[PDB]
């Protein structure tokens, strides 16, 4: 980042005085391992059943879908702080709840995260969702030069926004001849940015996230794979594994509003 | 949480090459709207003066 | 159905831990019989009449139409619970009122059905119709992954909706110079779904049904037919029979709102 | 009376302030169950209305 301007008046013919420069900042994240296991007895694969030819493939497909859902939840489901792996303790991811601390807002008696990813702070008292939070977040993003253009939140907050938002309005009129009734709010505009609002099934409740998709990355240390375990009897065992990490390019480009309740 | 006892893991072996991406992320803004709006001119002395009526 | 995501942090290189899978759920329904009978004397079929040539077919057509109407009423006319048949008890099938218990709503001191089809619950006190009922139903349907696009209700509820719906709007405007008055509400749209509202003559009052046509089937054990009875005099008798049942694929793809009234 | 106060489903009935023409007449009534054209009859019995085909 750059430095704040100052007086900078200087004196004519002066011997040059050296001014200190600016240095970069280091950030890092750890890796996480996810897995899923399955065991099916031999006799269950031979009996005739309705809708399935082989039970193993059915269960394996369901487990793979659940593993992808687990990866998404680990990404955005709940706050998470980085933990260094050890021979007795698991290694943990640092998600978005442990990085964004500048342009966001927190409830009363709440503490912001440090910013390195080692902690996520403490939650505050819930408050009603107002447009002032969105306006302040957009202004803060604009001040820091961010280019966020996407908004994601839980289904309840999306429902609350669509039902009663009335941005800079007081009437909300509808023609009597119109035969269609719609409750849909997707695009938010202001002097500082343009955003599209979308709902996420697995998003953490009482949270809103304004972000630029290009400033986040998911890095695979080991791409998702699977293998079969050792045969020790009349059953078959399978396992699937993946190893991943998450990188946030710059915290200043987004905002995270927490402890916001919808529909009172 | 077993991490079998004599298994060679990331803890034991040494010489892991560090990974550091070659991109530096800077989005600090730098614009001077007032400089662009106002006009430009040339001064030829320490003191620059004009008149109004 | 699938399961909710969780922590899923795992430890490097540990022995694989086996966790249980997911199992399906079984649903079933019974069959029921409907009939009609007609007897016409010989004299009535010989005299001249205005508008008819043969009395028997003239009555039989109306009897068949009434049988179809009875089938429709058995489907949606009133709540019904399945009853096993014996030598003294008629067999009864279960309609939609005994299957939908997830995305719907009931009045105060109301009880939801069990779900198997053995009961329909207890009705609550009537309450006014509001926009948030439909909005919450749509959100619940969207959360469970259902895809419904039809709404059906009684004539009185359709009249009430078309009069004072005003979804998301605080006022309705009409041009003073306009000479056309319209009262028509057909399509309800939100960020979670989109439905078209239609009125049913035989629908149960104080009920609204949001559903998808592709998830409901009518199964004929014996297709509708008719036959001759024994002759015991100077008269002719006919009988008509049908045997059917109803299958609901998944109650999570629709909603059933109960105990709503047009006027307090 | 029908043209005086109908306001079908409406709540405001607005009129432009700059409009120099005032019109007060209702001819077509449309609902979910039918469409009707309203006409007055000189010889019709008083205090009666007839909806018919």
């Amino acid at each position: 980042e750059l430095r704040q301007p100052g007086k900078n008046t200087r004196v004519e013919g002066e011997d040059a005085t050296i001014k200190a420069g600016s240095f970069t900042t280091m950030l890092n994240n750890f890796c996480q391992i996810s897995d899923e296991t399955l065991q099916v007895t031999g006799t269950a694969d031979k009996v005739k059943k309705a809708g399935r030819k082989n039970e193993l493939a059915y269960q394996l497909a369901k487990k793979s879908k659940e593993l992808k859902l687990d990866m998404e939840y680990a990404m955005v489901g709940a706050p998470q702080a980085k933990i260094q792996r050890n021979t007795t303790t698991p290694g943990q991811m640092a998600n978005i709840f442990a990085y964004y601390k500048t342009n966001g807002s927190v409830g009363a008696n709440g503490t912001l995260p440090t910013g390195d990813g080692s902690d996520t702070g403490t939650a505050g008292d819930l408050r009603l969702l107002t447009e002032d939070m969105l306006l302040n977040a957009s202004e803060a993003i604009w001040r820091n030069g961010g280019q966020a253009n996407s908004i994601q939140t839980s289904s309840s907050i999306k429902k609350a926004i669509s039902k009663n938002m009335k941005g800079r309005a007081t009437e909300i009129t509808l023609d009597a001849s119109d035969n269609r009734i719609a409750q849909t709010v997707d695009v938010y505009e202001s002097d500082f940015g343009k955003y599209t609002i979308r709902a996420n099934r697995w998003f953490h409740e009482n949270t809103m996230f304004i972000f630029d998709p290009k400033m986040h990355a998911l890095c695979y240390l080991r791409p998702f794979f699977q293998h079969e375990l050792a045969k020790t009897g009349d059953s078959e065992k399978r396992q699937l594994l993946v190893e991943y990490t998450l990188r946030v390019n710059n915290e200043k480009s987004g905002a995270l509003i927490r402890d916001v309740v919808a529909q009172v | 949480m077993a991490t079998p006892t004599n298994a060679v893991s990331t803890v034991e072996i040494n010489g892991k090459r560090e990974d550091l991406i070659d991109i530096i992320y800077n989005i600090a803004p730098y614009d001077t709207p007032f400089m662009t709006a106002i006009g430009k001119g040339v001064a030829t002395a320490i003191t620059h003066e004009w008149q109004t009526d």
